[PDB]
């Protein structure tokens, strides 16, 4: 259609617009990245945002009269708008030679635009692999591992989250070369073997989508791309193309040693024991001896923290260093009442997990020091 | 910091 | 005292560990500037900050046995410590040699000192006029104006805020050289008529030392210092030497036409238009006719914003335009039903007011359209 | 903009 025009609630189209204006930036690739594309047909206006790595499309119907077209139109601007106008307001839209026109009472807002068929496309492709679990444990799966993700690292893969799909669980498994983070949960379907890298944006996405409430996520997997679908949102990321660490052979091996302690004491002695750190290296002294965990930390200035904890050990005497945040990271993910700590030597990884579950396992490298 | 891998 | 020594409830420490190393971040003048003074002596534990431009000093009573002495610690630290420290804990700090040692239950802190010798002070003074009012009455002085200080202006005194007292009343006023506010409230006391420009930190510091309970705030001004009460607290600026604009010149001298509208829904259409105004001179027009508003902005891309709004007006047709900013500020400012506007023509100021109370004020100057 | 003062 050449005469695009529609008329819906204002109230249908402030979530819409959130979720659709969300993947985008202050500063897009393109001029027309920084537009959504919006597309009425037979009962429905779709909305759609990208910046060519992954794109959120929200489907809205339409009840009242309308045309069918096309166009593009400044996402932020047009939100804004929508967003600004009173509670219970109807919205009318119409293109009007090449700007869109958006009227409610007496306020009139002219747009500028830029043509749909300029639009990109993230579509294109099968799912291989498809499969539904409920929201929280997609919230649970990344919320478990996504701060072990790396930061900017030359080596782009680990700049992402692993979802991998093995026999009736899912998995997540994030690491930047220094700790790792794994979480596998059960979703009550028998799956086949599949292991793809999402990118760190991608990620932060997937749990943005997500409301809370009891809309089930169904996950779609292709070769080069992920869908999740929630109620009339759907969300496509491209999938970053590289070889993941294998965390089953980062795990440690035969653990000669074994600390129990409660979680939160644990967690308050080394954010305290942080403080006198070395600001840059964030390196903190452990001394484990019989049911005994001493933390010491020492700075430039020469100022020194010390904590000493009752804990549950009896293996054999040691020290060993950490940067104090890898293991606050640990600490704040697990929100549990007492934590496992596996050890070997100075040299070598520690596990922590919590000690009644197995769904998570963190594996910190130490510090010489 | 030692390396993980 | 050489061997400084004290044990204080966590409790009582927190709240004036706050109050005085709040604005003790950042990058210090002077290394000692990033440390607070502690000095014990006959019952009494002193902490101040200082930035040489103003101090706070809080007083802790001290219970428990304690000896007398003085050192400076580094505030962000000290305080983070005792912050991390679980609820209802004890603290017992003592000097040994040139450091300052924190102990609570097993855990242990040794922090570096600067000697209490090199600590600045403020240079003593007399209050001129003194008075006490409700902290509510400050808050609402402060937040009725704040907005229209200058944002580092060549003009240092535009900066600050002017605290005037005249009769029974208390008054600010801020103005950038585009626009002014000016808020007078009652309190109660007759006093001498005295003008002083308190800077923009130290205005800062007036409303975050305000925590809404009952405490009285008195009020101490001198010739070249401001100094504030609160509790235990003691909050003393430096002024601003400098000559303020005088507001009563500056309200314009005989509006002619009187428009008004509902605060709210001005403020929304102001809002609305905005977004479709220029990103840099926010330049909006304002046609005003026989009970009607209306607001256009356009912006570099041609887009175009119009609002239609009915209002109270029965005067002369006109055109103005104005900075949007400059009106949303106001318009957000006045926290009301009604708000009344003052016109003379196109060229010349706006008075703008609640339309039920004349307590504060405020003027904008328009933009050539 | 014009000057205010």
């Amino acid at each position: 259609g050449s005469h695009m025009k529609f008329t819906v609630e204002r109230e249908h189209l402030l979530k819409p617009l959130q979720q659709v204006s969300g993947p985008l930036g202050g500063r897009p690739t393109l001029p027309i990245l920084g537009n959504l594309l919006l597309q009425v047909a037979d009962g429905t206006l779709s909305l759609t945002g990208t910046d060519l790595e992954m794109e959120m499309v929200a489907r809205v119907a339409l009840v009242q009269p309308h045309e069918p077209g096309a166009t593009t139109v400044p996402a932020r601007k047009f939100f804004d708008i929508c967003r600004g106008l009173p509670e219970g307001a109807e919205i009318a839209v119409q293109l009007e030679g090449e700007r869109m026109l958006v009227r409610s009472g007496r306020s009139r807002f002219s747009l500028s635009t830029l043509p749909a068929a300029d639009f990109p496309n993230l579509d294109d492709w099968q799912s291989e692999v498809e499969f539904t679990l409920p929201q929280a444990t997609m919230k649970r799966l990344i919320e478990a591992t996504q701060f072990s993700m790396a930061h900017q690292d030359v080596r782009y893969y680990l700049n992402g989250m692993l979802f991998e799909t093995e026999g009736e669980e899912l998995r997540t498994v994030a690491t930047d070369g220094h700790r790792l983070a794994v979480c596998s949960m059960p979703i009550g379907q028998s799956l086949p073997s599949h292991s793809v890298i999402v990118p760190r944006k991608g990620v932060i996405e997937l749990m943005r989508m997500l409301d809370g409430g009891d809309n089930p996520l169904r996950v779609q997997i292709g070769s080069n791309n992920i869908r999740a679908h929630v109620g009339d949102f759907i969300f496509t990321s491209k999938l970053v193309d590289g070889r993941f660490p294998d965390y089953r052979r980062v795990l440690p091996k035969n653990p000669d040693k074994h600390l129990e302690a409660g979680c939160d004491l644990l967690k308050q002695a080394f954010a305290r024991a942080a403080i006198l750190s070395n600001e840059k290296f964030r390196g903190v002294r452990l001394y484990v001896s019989e049911n005994q965990l001493k933390i010491t930390a020492n700075n430039p200035e020469q100022e020194e923290a010390e904590e000493i904890l009752d804990v549950t050990y009896s293996g054999a005497e040691m020290e060993i260093g950490f940067n104090v945040s890898y293991v606050l990271d640990v600490l704040n993910a697990l929100k549990c009442e007492n934590v496992r700590m596996m050890l070997t030597d100075s040299v070598s990884s520690v596990q922590i997990e919590d000690a009644a579950s197995q769904s998570a396992a963190y594996v910190v490298m130490p510090m010489r020091l | 910091q030692a390396d993980l891998f």
